[PDB]
RNA sequence: AUUAAGAGGGACGGCCGGGGGCAUUCGUAUUGCGCCGCUAGAGGUGAAAUUCUUGGACCGGCGCAAGACGGACCAGAGCGAAAGCAUUUGCCAAGAAUGUUUUCAUUAAUCAAGAACGAACCGACCGGCGAUGCGGCGGCGUUAUUCCCAUGACCCGCCGGGCAGCUUCCG
């Protein structure tokens, strides 16, 4: 729900941010042949496109499910080659995928 | 539908007992030995003497509506045999001759698990 | 340390002693005025001897203090200056209670002035009436007395008083009350007799003065009175060997007042006063019970050890030590009187005017302190000495005989004329006893303990006429309603073929009737009418009706029954018959249908492993129960999309509903995303499958949404949340820079804590707190309707009331556990003004798992971290070390807010239902006063659901849409649509820094806006404080206010159309 | 539990497997591993529960005994009491027997105890009543779903 | 004096075991007792006979008490100097092996005497192959997963010290 609020306005040259500086009037919102909504009748709206579209959830739920698996994937399939395989300056990383069981990094294991 | 029943049927070498108790099996209904039948102690465990048990028993439940039993064999149990006796085969077929309905068997003899 | 709990005991003793004594200044001023009245006394004139009928020569101004109805006697008075003046009474003795200080002086008789014949026809007590008149007469004119009185010594009416006290200051000290007393060895103890008798029937009621007739009946009353003035000096003489000597006994004997003082035991005509305890303790010392070297603690905890397990009323004990063989026996005693006590003369019962109902309230005072003793916690001694017991606050029901002339005709009916005859004419002493037995037979299965009001001691000025027994006060009952008893609507009596039926058919008259039961018996049995379990805690008053009608011809109209009148403050405008637990029984069925219907349901990925509800309605606490609903299809608008109804522009606000939330756990698994928004993808998915699963198997009206789903079933809305166990967890994951990867607490990790985990725990638990409690429901939804209608209920969370309400019934220490909702609320009202919530966490132990040394290790931790927790701390032993439930609590100023308002809401409230009239308005505690706030907000009753829920109804109702017909809905209707709560957010989001909002959700019509001082001071230009302010130039310089009226026009635009009008004052 | 005119009512009194079904799932070459736990409802019943587990061997194994060790099967243990404890006493008699019908404790006891020794055949093989409340008509109501005839005196 | 023995002693590390001691607890069976239902027999034999029964035996149900015992899982597996050791949990002390770039530095072996405990073909004859129990090292892959508790189950190779088999070599 908006309440009091701040705005950024791009134009296309800067003459018109002149303008705007310059300008001076009692900037009516609502008019005739542009009503503003507000009220009762507002809130009956509002409730309107509160309604969800089933179709429209699944794709996006699908979609972020989608774009999500492989970034997993992606991670786990660069893990496993970089599992092992000492860099230059012979630094061997440790993982939890190796056989040896290794402490975990954790506040809550180092109290241990 | 059928009004059921639980009988009981012990089945030991030296006599046989057929006993019909309700379904929590605390009201008994009708209990008769090997011996009511037969007046001799050698054939009170007979085939024979189980057969005129499980008759009398039968046509007893059958004016009282009883139509359907549900069947727990058991023999002597404990540290002697666990074998039904020979009036355990006599007495559960006739049961089935006389029209009486028969549910599940189960048998319900004592096992020890600790040797005495 | 228990040396430290001895310490702690100890000054407390000793700091409850010292507030309850008096100085040595004011014993020697006393002493100063004792002996000016003693100076005063002693000269008055002589009368010469005149006959007792003949009263002409007393002066205008003065009134014989007797009402001498049997003006008829056979005496003659003379007047001499008293011979000996004693003061006796507890003065001497050392014991006195603070509140009020009486010194008892004696008044000796001259021997040539009375007698022999005197004991009998009242000539005894008519000639020390007159005896104090003169005195009076001749003390009044006196300066140095500033008040002069009549009252009655003893409770009794035949036997008046003297009050004297002092003048100007020093008024209220003391006072003196002046007891004539007969010669030592005047009369004969063998004539005063239980048995014998004194008063003469030809002289009392007979015209002829010789009636040969039945044997005069015998006149204990009347003798014990005549025997009580005899006997003054005696009580004082063995006092002072016995309890003098001793410290300690003194302290336990003054602590027993406090005891007696505080459960209203002691006062009143046949109160258990301090006197008896007095003897009592003598009693006990002559035993082995209580030795001389006892402290003042064990004496009280030995006394009421004896109260509790001796019933006086069927074996009678003796102060006489000797045993003659010519001694009365106690038989006797107890064929005249309830109850009996003995002294060294053994005539004397001591215990004559306490009747069995009295005593039996004692011993079950008695039997309730034994338990807080035995038991060791804190505040006990608190909880046992300083806590008061008012009647109303300690009985779930009250019963009030208006007129007391009626009781009168009561005493017409039974046989009591040898007992009206016995105590003069009190009429109202006669019949309490027998009327309480009745009732008490009559109600022996639904009541645990019955108690009558006892009548204060009238005290009246010189020259006017003493009280009537008609105008003395009013007769208030208490019952104590039994759980178990009060679901049956019969009384079941005997078979009709043994010959009992008989006599049962005798006490029940035409009601009696014969019944027949499937189990095979034919049956005597009385059955009422009662469909509502609130109807069914009213039975006790369709018995006392019947039962006085029968047999007392008392009409109903002279008993008003105080049962459930709060009980419309949470009932519809017109609907009497229930408070709502049948409705919250309805619901609570349809939530185990939809559990059973989920717990079962095929197709699902990962089956269902817990359900639990987490909603008021499901633990019995919603205020006003919800009812199956039908929407009016040509009421509203339809998409066609999918199957829900649209609020109209043109017609009023539909009726509200509010979906039950209700919390689902799926089987535990390893494929569910270890990342925070994923697994809000994969919780939505489930909400989706869930409602397409429903409406396929079931045909159930189920609508999706990304955190829940809504199910509508049998006429109820039941919203479904999914949960899921890791996620918590996964919230408290905080990568720190340095290269750690910790857990910590989080406000977003501790809010789903407690939306799925420790909120169904409550609702689970509360819920069934009110199956061993019916009572419950009922306290709860009145103390919640209170706090909302004084406009108090933002900031208090839902749980947080339930706990304090579940607080009264888990330790009601000093009570029992209530059985009406009328005596909860009175008890929730008294917690919440007098409890010390700055030193003290709030206990609930909900089916115990908390012992005392866990409790004792809690209340540690409490004082060590005070500053880190709410100002108020409530521990349940799921959620400890803190209170989730007030951490967003109210503040401190509304919390002395609520404690102001709740001690001054309690003593009006007690006085409405102790009036013996019908309560003028049970509302007035439950409006606002509407005079603080700067800003008054009208809002349309034409958009509010919740109308009919105000505190004054309307009468008159808008078309909410709505079907009368029962049935199944093919379309849902709003859900959680109201216009006040979506205006009141939109108020404290835009304007919550500037403005407090005040509001009540239940019919409320007017919003109550505060301004805030700190927020209205000019201040320098802050752009994040730009919101509703702007610039002046009144100093020079360029600071900050808030546009008022900028904001009262906002007001009207926000809201249009529900809001009517906007007044500002000041 | 009560009598309303020719209709028994009762209430779930105990449970128990059959004798042939726990003679066939205790084979010879796996361990066996059993608790019991004393746990109170939150409406005042109390139970004991007995649990019983045997180990799995798996697919591509060739070691044809298939034995835990001392402390894995106290771990397997402790895990049992702890969820059959965990289980109760939240829930309300109502709520355990729904839970029971399908046995909804032995599969997730089966699941938590796969990081120690994979288990087969896990069930709650008897529940025993220890004490109960006090009997109460209205508690009575729910689960199942009087003034007397008139007869004219003489 | 040097080294630090495929000589010995001690510490340290994580595990392991029906090893021992003290408490605690559960489970059927059997026996006896209490109450309810039913009515002439029940038991035992090769056939019987001792016994128990109308004051109700036996059988069916509910509960209580007592003395033993700890199946199936249980293996030629494990532990202990031997005799011996099997429900659960808590506590006390001890020990084997393994791991060790730790410490001391010959402190050792076998033994009459003496002391503790004690049911009721042949020979130190080098090796090999499979399994099996514990500890450790390395590994392609499966299978679960760690708030606390916990970091395993399976397969393959290798090193020791054990319980045992099938075989060879030497005197
Ligand atoms: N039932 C009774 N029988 C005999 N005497 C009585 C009875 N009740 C009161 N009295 C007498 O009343 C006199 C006045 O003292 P009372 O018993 O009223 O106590 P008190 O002085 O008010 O003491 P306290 O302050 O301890 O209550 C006493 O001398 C006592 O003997
Ligand atoms: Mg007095
Ligand atoms: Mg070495
Ligand atoms: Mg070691
Ligand atoms: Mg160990
Ligand atoms: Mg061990
Ligand atoms: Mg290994």
């Amino acid at each position: 729900v908006p309440g009091f609020q701040v705005a950024y306005v791009v134009f296309q040259k800067p003459s018109g941010v002149s303008a705007a500086l310059a300008l001076k009037g009692p900037l009516l919102v609502s008019t005739e042949s542009h009503p503003v909504k507000s009220g009762i009748h507002k809130w009956i709206s509002d409730y309107a496109d509160s309604v969800p579209d089933p179709e429209a959830l699944r794709v996006e739920v699908d979609t972020f499910m989608e774009a999500y698996d492989q970034k997993i994937a992606e991670e786990e399939a660069k893990a496993k080659e970089e599992e092992g395989v000492p860099d230059e300056e012979g630094w061997v990383k440790v993982t939890r995928r190796g056989r040896r069981p290794v402490l975990p990094r954790t506040e809550a294991a180092s109290l241990r | 539908e059928n009004v059921f029943g639980v009988c009981h049927i012990f089945a030991s070498f030296n006599d046989t007992f057929v006993h019909v108790t309700d379904l929590s099996g605390k009201e008994t209904i009708c209990r008769v030995t090997g011996g009511m039948k037969v007046k001799a102690d050698r054939d009170e465990s007979s085939p024979y003497a189980a057969m005129l048990a499980a008759q009398d028993v039968a046509q007893r439940c059958k004016e009282l509506g009883i139509t359907a039993l549900h069947i727990k064999l058991r023999a002597t149990g404990g540290n002697r045999t666990k074998t039904p006796g020979p009036g355990a085969q006599s007495a559960l077929r006739a049961l089935a001759r006389s029209g009486m309905k028969i549910g599940r068997i189960e048998d319900v003899t004592p096992i020890p698990s600790d040797s005495t | 340390e228990i040396l430290f709990h001895s310490s702690l005991l100890r000054l407390q003793v000793e700091e409850l002693l010292k507030e309850v004594r008096l100085s040595e200044k004011k014993k020697d001023r006393i002493d100063a005025f004792l002996r000016e009245v003693n100076q005063r006394v002693v000269r008055v004139p002589s009368v010469p001897e005149t006959e007792l009928t003949d009263q002409a020569w007393l002066p205008a101004g003065v009134r014989v203090p007797l009402h001498q109805v049997p003006y008829a006697v056979k005496g003659c008075f003379r007047f001499l200056p008293p011979a000996q003046v004693t003061v006796v009474g507890s003065y001497l003795l050392g014991t006195c209670i603070r509140p009020d200080i009486n010194v008892d002086v004696a008044l000796t008789m001259p021997r040539e002035i009375l007698q022999d014949k005197d004991g009998l026809n009242q000539r005894y007590f008519r000639k020390r009436a007159l005896y104090l008149a003169h005195l009076a007469h001749h003390l009044a004119q006196d300066p140095l007395f500033g008040s002069v009185c009549f009252s009655y010594t003893n409770g009794c009416h035949l036997k008046p008083s003297l009050l004297l006290r002092p003048r100007g200051k020093d008024e209220r000290l003391v006072t003196v009350r002046l007891h004539p007393c007969p010669p030592p060895d005047f009369f004969r103890p063998c004539r005063l007799l239980p048995t014998k008798n004194n008063v003469r029937s030809a002289w009392y009621r007979g015209q002829s003065p010789a009636g040969d007739g039945s044997p005069e009946p015998p006149t204990p009353r009347y003798n014990t009175w005549v025997l009580q003035d005899t006997v003054l000096e005696s009580h004082l003489q063995l006092l002072s060997t016995i309890l003098s000597s001793a410290q300690g006994l003194k302290d336990g004997v003054a602590l027993l007042k406090v005891w007696l003082r505080q459960r209203e035991l002691d006062k009143g005509q046949g109160g258990f006063t301090g006197f008896l305890v007095s003897m009592l303790v003598v009693f006990l010392v002559s035993t082995r019970k209580i030795h001389t070297t006892m402290s003042g603690y064990q004496v009280l905890r030995s006394v009421l050890q004896f109260l509790a397990t001796t019933d006086l009323t069927v074996n009678g004990i003796s102060l006489c030590l000797s045993s003659d063989p010519s001694l009365p026996a106690l038989a006797d005693f107890h064929q005249a009187f309830s109850v009996v006590f003995l002294d060294s003369s053994g005539h004397l019962n001591l215990c004559a005017d306490v009747t069995a109902s009295t005593y039996h309230q004692v011993q079950h005072e008695a039997r309730l302190s034994m338990m807080l003793l035995d038991s060791r916690a804190d505040d006990g001694f608190h909880l046992l000495l300083m806590t008061p017991k008012p009647m109303i606050r300690a009985f779930d029901h009250v019963l009030h005989l208006r007129p007391l002339s009626r009781l009168q005709a009561a005493c017409h009916r039974l046989k009591l004329w040898p007992e009206l005859q016995d105590n003069g004419g009190d009429y109202v002493s006669a019949a309490l006893g027998p009327l309480t037995t009745l009732l008490e037979q009559g109600l022996g299965a639904r009541l645990n303990l019955l108690a009558h009001s006892r009548p204060p001691v009238p005290e009246w000025d010189i020259s006017q006429d003493p009280p009537k027994h008609k105008d003395s006060g009013t007769l208030t009952l208490g019952l104590l309603l039994r759980p178990e008893g009060l679901t049956s609507v019969l009384e079941l009596g005997p078979e009709a073929d043994q010959p009992e039926a008989a006599k049962f058919r005798q006490f029940w008259g035409s009601r009696s009737e014969l019944r027949r039961f499937q189990d095979g018996a034919i049956r005597e049995a009385v059955v009422w009418e009662a469909a509502s379990m609130s109807q069914k805690r009213l039975i006790p008053h369709q018995v006392v009706t019947h039962l006085l009608a029968l047999h007392a011809d008392i009409p109903e109209t002279c008993v008003h029954y105080v049962g459930g009148p709060l009980d419309a403050l949470i009932q519809g405008l017109k609907e009497t018959s229930s408070t709502g637990e049948e409705a919250l029984v309805a619901a609570v069925r349809c939530y185990d249908d939809l559990s059973r219907l989920l717990w079962g349901l095929e197709g699902l990925p990962l089956t269902v492993s817990a359900v639990q509800g987490a909603h008021p309605v499901l633990r019995y606490t919603e205020v006003f129960p919800p009812t199956p609903v039908r929407p009016a299809f040509s009421f509203y608008e339809t998409l066609r999309e999918r199957s829900s109804l649209l609020p109209r522009l043109d017609k009023p606000c539909p009726a509200y509903v509010e979906p039950m939330t209700v919390v689902c756990h799926l089987e535990g698994s390893g494929q569910w995303p270890q990342d925070a928004e994923a697994v809000q993808r994969v919780r939505a998915a489930f909400q989706l499958r869930l409602a397409e699963l429903l409406t396929q198997q079931h045909g159930l009206q189920c609508r999706a949404t990304a955190t829940h789903t809504d199910v509508l079933k049998d006429g109820f809305v039941f919203r479904i949340r999914v949960a899921y166990q890791r996620e918590p967890q996964i919230l408290k994951e905080v990568q720190s820079p340095e290269g750690m990867i910790s857990l910590r607490d989080t406000a977003a990790s501790l809010r789903l804590e407690r939306d799925t985990r420790q909120l169904p725990l409550l609702t689970s638990a509360l819920h069934g707190l009110q199956q061993q409690h019916p009572a419950f429901s009922g306290v709860a939804r009145l103390a919640k309707r209170w706090v909302r209608a004084q406009l108090l209920g933002e900031g208090f969370a839902d749980e947080s009331l339930d706990l304090v309400a579940a607080a009264l019934f888990l330790h009601p220490e000093p009570f029992t556990p209530p059985s009406s909702p009328q005596v909860g609320f009175l008890r929730f009202l008294f917690l919440v003004s007098t409890f010390d919530w700055k030193n003290n966490p709030l206990f609930v132990n909900l089916n115990n798992e908390l012992t005392v040394e866990e409790q004792v290790e809690i209340r540690s931790g409490f004082l060590a971290a005070r500053a880190q927790l709410p100002v108020m701390v409530i521990v349940t032993p799921q959620d400890r070390k803190n209170s989730v439930w007030t951490q967003d609590g109210p503040s401190a100023q509304i919390l002395q807010q609520l404690v102001v308002l709740a001690a001054e809401a309690l003593p009006m409230l007690e006085k409405q239902l102790m009036d013996p009239r019908g309560p003028g308005d049970i509302r007035t505690v439950f409006r606002p006063p509407l005079d603080i706030y700067d800003v008054l907000i009208r809002l349309s009753p034409r958009h509010i659901p919740r109308h009919r829920q105000a505190v004054d109804s309307p009468a008159a109702s808008f078309c909410r849409g709505l079907l009368s017909q029962p049935g199944p809905s093919s379309l849902m209707p709003v859900l959680g649509y109201d216009p006040p709560q979506l205006y009141l957010t939109q108020l404290r989001e835009a304007f919550g820094d500037l403005a407090l909002f005040f509001y009540d959700q239940h019919g409320g019509e007017v919003i109550g806006v505060l301004w805030k001082p700190t927020s209205f001071q000019p201040q320098p230009f802050k752009a994040s404080s730009t919101k509703g302010r702007m610039v002046m130039s009144r100093g020079g310089e360029l600071v900050m206010v808030p546009n008022v009226e900028a904001i009262l026009e906002d007001f009207a635009v926000l809201g249009e159309g529900l809001v009517q009008t906007v007044e500002a004052r000041s | 539990e009560d009598v309303q005119g020719k209709n028994c009512l009762t209430n779930f009194h105990g449970m128990d497997l059959t004798r042939d079904k726990m003679c066939s799932m205790v084979k010879k070459w796996q361990t066996m591993i059993e608790a019991h736990v004393d746990v109170k409802t939150t409406d005042g019943y109390l139970l004991r529960l007995f649990c019983v587990g045997f180990t799995k061997k798996r697919n591509n194994q060739i070691r044809k005994t298939s034995y835990a060790q001392h402390q894995q099967v106290r771990q397997i243990r402790k895990k049992m009491m702890e969820i059959m404890t965990r289980e109760v006493q939240t829930n309300d008699l109502k709520e355990v027997v729904n839970k029971l019908i399908p046995d909804s404790i032995g599969k997730d006891i089966e699941k938590a105890c796969q990081s120690i020794y994979p288990l087969h055949d896990v069930f709650v093989r008897k529940v025993k009543m220890l004490k109960k409340p006090k009997f109460e008509l209205g508690k009575l109501m729910e689960l199942h779903g009087e003034t007397g005839a008139k007869v004219e005196r003489a």
